[PDB]
RNA sequence: UUUGGAGAGUUUGAUCCUGGCUCAGGACGAACGCUGGCGGCGUGCUUAACACAUGCAAGUCGAACGGAAAGGCCCUUUCGGGGGUACUCGAGUGGCGAACGGGUGAGUAACACGUGGGUGAUCUGCCCUGCACUUUGGGAUAAGCCUGGGAAACUGGGUCUAAUACCGAAUACACCCUGCUGGUCGCAUGGCCUGGUAGGGGAAAGCUUUUGCGGUGUGGGAUGGGCCCGCGGCCUAUCAGCUUGUUGGUGGGGUGAUGGCCUACCAAGGCGACGACGGGUAGCCGGCCUGAGAGGGUGACCGGCCACACUGGGACUGAGAUACGGCCCAGACUCCUACGGGAGGCAGCAGUGGGGAAUAUUGCACAAUGGGCGCAAGCCUGAUGCAGCGACGCCGCGUGAGGGAUGACGGCCUUCGGGUUGUAAACCUCUUUCAGCACAGACGAAGCGCAAGUGACGGUAUGUGCAGAAGAAGGACCGGCCAACUACGUGCCAGCAGCCGCGGUAAUACGUAGGGUCCGAGCGUUGUCCGGAAUUACUGGGCGUAAAGAGCUCGUAGGUGGUUUGUCGCGUUGUUCGUGAAAACUCA
């Protein structure tokens, strides 16, 4: 860091990561409830964690911090392994 | 390796940095080396005219 | 946004700018997707040719020339033929 | 770099008349030298050698750009021979030469390096240039008051000019129309040893 | 229906063959010796990827916001300055830009590289273009003021302020997912007809009133990208077995996207003698040198890719990280200290220490063009355009000309006659390029401005004048190869030298002289590489003795086939459009 513009992306950049991994630790969070759901073995709270957990997800990817295809990928696991079970 | 001293004179004592080209020589057999004059502290032999650039010399005045 | 730039090849005492249509992401002498034409100031004349049909389909796909360039293609009258408001107009002074 | 030394000792040494008019020759024609007797023994390098350096003086030429006179001949598609004889009697210094407002070669290398001609009315002043076909040469104002131009061109009543060489009146304009043949030029020596020896 | 092959010397008393060595040529990112005048045009650390004194090489937006440190204005003034003025602005966010462009080649034998597909498996801001919408409430922080630690960098505590900075909600029903029903294609899951059906889910922000720009999703396209694909692309078996996430299946996790990318369990296999894995070497390629060719060598510059950034690692930011001047940690190097702790990374342009033979200048400009920013003006840009240094490489130019004796000196040989340098020299006329001194003097800019002007290069390139042959030539060789010979001086010494070989007193081979030869502002030496080398023999070798058939058999793999009757044409050529970047070579 010698030029006041770097260490002022510096500065933002650090700024935004805590940012991005409050964010990405919510849902995180949010998979793993429905993943501990999922292997206790409901129906009905499992599909409300479903709903839930897939706006927050949906947010956050609208947002930025993760990606729209992969979003659909895990949320549609998600609901197969409802399904399934 | 050893190296083989051109011209006539020369001033060469020993711990003398000195420029070395390559070039064989059948008289001597462990020889493969010389040693050209007018660089560094070798100089041409004095009294040389001819094929003066070989040697390192300059002109006549 | 590919934007119609000038190649440069040669030495130093003679520039060359060859009229080519690519991405400024690349170097300044970074591929070429497609050539139409080279620009070189060191002649006086510093003659000048483009090629009005690739020009106009690379402007309707999306290629933004960059200011010389488009002040170029008015010169040669081709950005008054996408604008259709004088014409066609030929003034080049072809080298003599 | 032009030749300074002298011009008489290239023909003496080389056995034949390079300008044409030499006394000296004439008067001794054995090559200078301590030992200008001693027998020469036979050897083809030593007459490709001969051949080559008699055409390069006559013709005035460096022998860098006589090399690419020579790979210039190769590159175009007609005979080598024949193409280099073309790309050299085109030099400008042969064709005033040989067009009667140039005495020698030397001389009209002279000249064009003062700069005194006009060449299709663009001031020129190289020596070598390049004599295409259908071209015209001129000659300008000072060039004219110029006292020696004066004579050659009252003087030129040597050896006519070649076939397609011509000159139209007083002016001297200077015009090439055909393509030279190597038998109506009969220019001397054989290119058979020239192209052999750059070919080596 | 057209382009294009040189040998010579050296074994023997004397041949012929084979075979070995050397030379006649082109080329260098070349270095040294001598020489040296200008201009034009390129080129310029190949070794130490060694550490690096200083500075330059990355910034743009008040018409997003609060403010006013310095300036412009006006009310005021005791001249300390006090108010507002937005012309303007320091910093402060916020953006955008910083992943650009420039540098280097140590490692890397790999889908690392050229070419050829691709994706019904991905994304992609800034560009244009048809086509819905942009309601609403809230809070906080910098900046600032005060305080405190601390030389320091740096830091905290407290108050306060705004938003193109932030989040919720409104909707969406055309998009992303899931449970039910047709047609087309087949190269398959299945794709396309936004196929039909039921469920639920999801985005934005404003700025200027003027050639007006913004935000969010996706039927159209492009670009930059990732993956993997056949083929290929050093040397060493005096490197023969290697490999365990290793190899495949299933299931989960993971990726922008399938997949041992990661995990668990199943089976034991996969890679291997049409060279695995091992070792040394080294960025690949379009290209450069050579060769008639095939082929050999090789990777200078430019350019297409790759990988790297003091050495080893990792991760954030986003459409885009190997993140060179972005971050963290560890080691080394250097430095600061008020000794608590800090700063660092020239292979960015130049510059210096060291290595070395050696590679230049601590130069000017945004004049043009690419590149970053903005509505533009306008700003920045060692990218660049230029200038200074260097005969290092291709090319052009100058240091005179005409005549001048049966040929003036003087030298050198002489047979003592003379030859010899020599048209040379002085001489009489000439033009005087280029340098010297002056005048004029461009374009490089229908380019930009609603302004009048915008060119570093350069007052140069280029024309016109002024006096003057006046300021201008050296280097290698001369035994045979090898175009160039004689005398003087020492004689197995002193020495030359490419191979043969040259001196044991009378050398064309040593040195000196003359004279001559080649070349030339360059000339030689040296060294690397091709050639002749058909001297690694595919074109295009040999095996009796010159070097070679093993000691002889059977026979696996591989290599190869005695005939005709028959098809598919995968070996093959057959043609048509359809790829082969630019740049380099060949033609005009
Ligand atoms: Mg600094
Ligand atoms: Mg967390
Ligand atoms: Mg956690
Ligand atoms: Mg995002
Ligand atoms: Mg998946
Ligand atoms: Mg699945
Ligand atoms: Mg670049
Ligand atoms: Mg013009
Ligand atoms: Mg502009
Ligand atoms: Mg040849
Ligand atoms: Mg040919
Ligand atoms: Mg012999
Ligand atoms: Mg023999
Ligand atoms: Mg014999
Ligand atoms: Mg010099
Ligand atoms: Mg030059
Ligand atoms: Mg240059
Ligand atoms: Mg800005
Ligand atoms: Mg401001
Ligand atoms: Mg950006
Ligand atoms: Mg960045
Ligand atoms: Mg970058
Ligand atoms: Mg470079
Ligand atoms: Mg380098
Ligand atoms: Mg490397
Ligand atoms: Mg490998
Ligand atoms: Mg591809
Ligand atoms: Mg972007
Ligand atoms: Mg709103
Ligand atoms: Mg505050
Ligand atoms: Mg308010
Ligand atoms: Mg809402
Ligand atoms: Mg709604
Ligand atoms: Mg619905
Ligand atoms: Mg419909
Ligand atoms: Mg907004
Ligand atoms: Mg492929
Ligand atoms: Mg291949
Ligand atoms: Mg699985
Ligand atoms: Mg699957
Ligand atoms: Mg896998
Ligand atoms: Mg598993
Ligand atoms: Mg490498
Ligand atoms: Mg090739
Ligand atoms: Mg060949
Ligand atoms: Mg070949
Ligand atoms: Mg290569
Ligand atoms: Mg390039
Ligand atoms: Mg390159
Ligand atoms: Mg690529
Ligand atoms: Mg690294
Ligand atoms: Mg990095
Ligand atoms: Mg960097
Ligand atoms: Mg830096
Ligand atoms: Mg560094
Ligand atoms: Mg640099
Ligand atoms: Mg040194
Ligand atoms: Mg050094
Ligand atoms: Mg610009
Ligand atoms: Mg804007
Ligand atoms: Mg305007
Ligand atoms: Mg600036
Ligand atoms: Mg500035
Ligand atoms: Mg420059
Ligand atoms: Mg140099
Ligand atoms: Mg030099
Ligand atoms: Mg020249
Ligand atoms: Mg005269
Ligand atoms: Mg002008
Ligand atoms: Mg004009
Ligand atoms: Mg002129
Ligand atoms: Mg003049
Ligand atoms: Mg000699
Ligand atoms: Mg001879
Ligand atoms: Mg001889
Ligand atoms: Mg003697
Ligand atoms: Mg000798
Ligand atoms: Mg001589
Ligand atoms: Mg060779
Ligand atoms: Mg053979
Ligand atoms: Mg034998
Ligand atoms: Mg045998
Ligand atoms: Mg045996
Ligand atoms: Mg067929
Ligand atoms: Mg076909
Ligand atoms: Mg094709
Ligand atoms: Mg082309
Ligand atoms: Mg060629």
């Amino acid at each position: 860091a010698n030029i006041k513009s770097q260490i002022k992306r510096i500065r933002t950049n650090e700024r935004r990561r805590l940012r991005n991994q409050s964010v990405k630790s919510s849902l995180r969070t949010a998979i793993r409830g429905f993943r501990e759901a999922v292997d206790a073995g409901d129906k009905d709270k499992a599909s409300e964690l479903l709903h839930a957990t897939s706006r927050k997800l949906d947010k956050a990817a609208s947002k930025g911090v993760i990606h729209p295809n992969q979003a659909a990928n895990k949320k549609s696991a998600l609901a197969l392994a409802l399904n399934k079970l | 390796v050893t190296a083989y001293i051109p011209g006539e004179g020369h001033n060469l004592q020993e711990h003398s940095m000195v420029l070395v080209r390559g070039g064989r020589v059948k008289d001597l057999p462990g020889v493969r080396y010389k040693i050209i004059r007018g660089s560094l502290d070798t100089q041409g032999v004095k009294n040389r005219k001819q094929a003066r650039s070989r040697y390192g010399a300059k002109k006549e005045k | 946004a590919v934007k119609i730039k000038l190649t440069r090849l040669g030495k130093i005492r003679n520039p060359q700018y060859r009229i080519i249509v690519a991405d400024a992401r690349t170097r300044r002498d970074g591929r070429a997707i497609e050539v139409i034409g080279r620009y070189h100031p060191k002649e006086e004349p510093s003659l000048i040719q483009i090629d009005s049909e690739r020009a106009q389909y690379w402007l309707g796909v999306g290629a933004q020339p960059t200011e010389p360039v488009l002040a170029l293609l008015k010169i040669t009258g081709d950005w008054q033929k996408f604008k259709g408001l004088p014409g066609a107009e030929g003034t080049l002074k072809v080298k003599e | 770099a032009r030749y300074t030394g002298p011009a008489t000792r290239k023909s003496r040494r080389l056995g034949v008349d390079l300008v044409g008019g030499d006394q000296s020759f004439e008067k001794r024609p054995y090559p200078p030298g301590q030992h200008g007797r001693a027998r020469i023994k036979e050897s083809e390098y030593r007459q490709q050698l001969q051949e080559k350096q008699k055409a390069r003086f006559s013709y005035g030429v460096m022998e860098k750009q006589f090399r690419r006179y020579y790979e210039e001949a190769n590159r175009q598609p007609g005979k080598t021979g024949d193409n280099l004889l073309r790309i050299l009697e085109s030099r400008l210094d042969n064709v005033v030469y040989r067009a009667g407002l140039a005495r020698t070669r030397r001389m009209a290398r002279q000249l064009v390096s003062h700069g005194h001609f006009l060449v299709n009315g663009v001031k020129v002043d190289i020596p070598s240039y390049r004599v295409s076909q259908y071209d015209i040469i001129d000659v300008k104002e000072k060039s004219l008051n110029t006292l020696p131009f004066q004579i050659a061109r009252e003087t030129a009543g040597e050896r006519p000019i070649p076939s397609w060489l011509q000159v139209v009146g007083e002016r001297q304009r200077i015009l090439v129309h055909q393509l030279p043949e190597r038998a109506q030029i009969d220019v001397p020596l054989t290119e058979q040893l020239i192209v052999e020896l750059y070919s080596k």
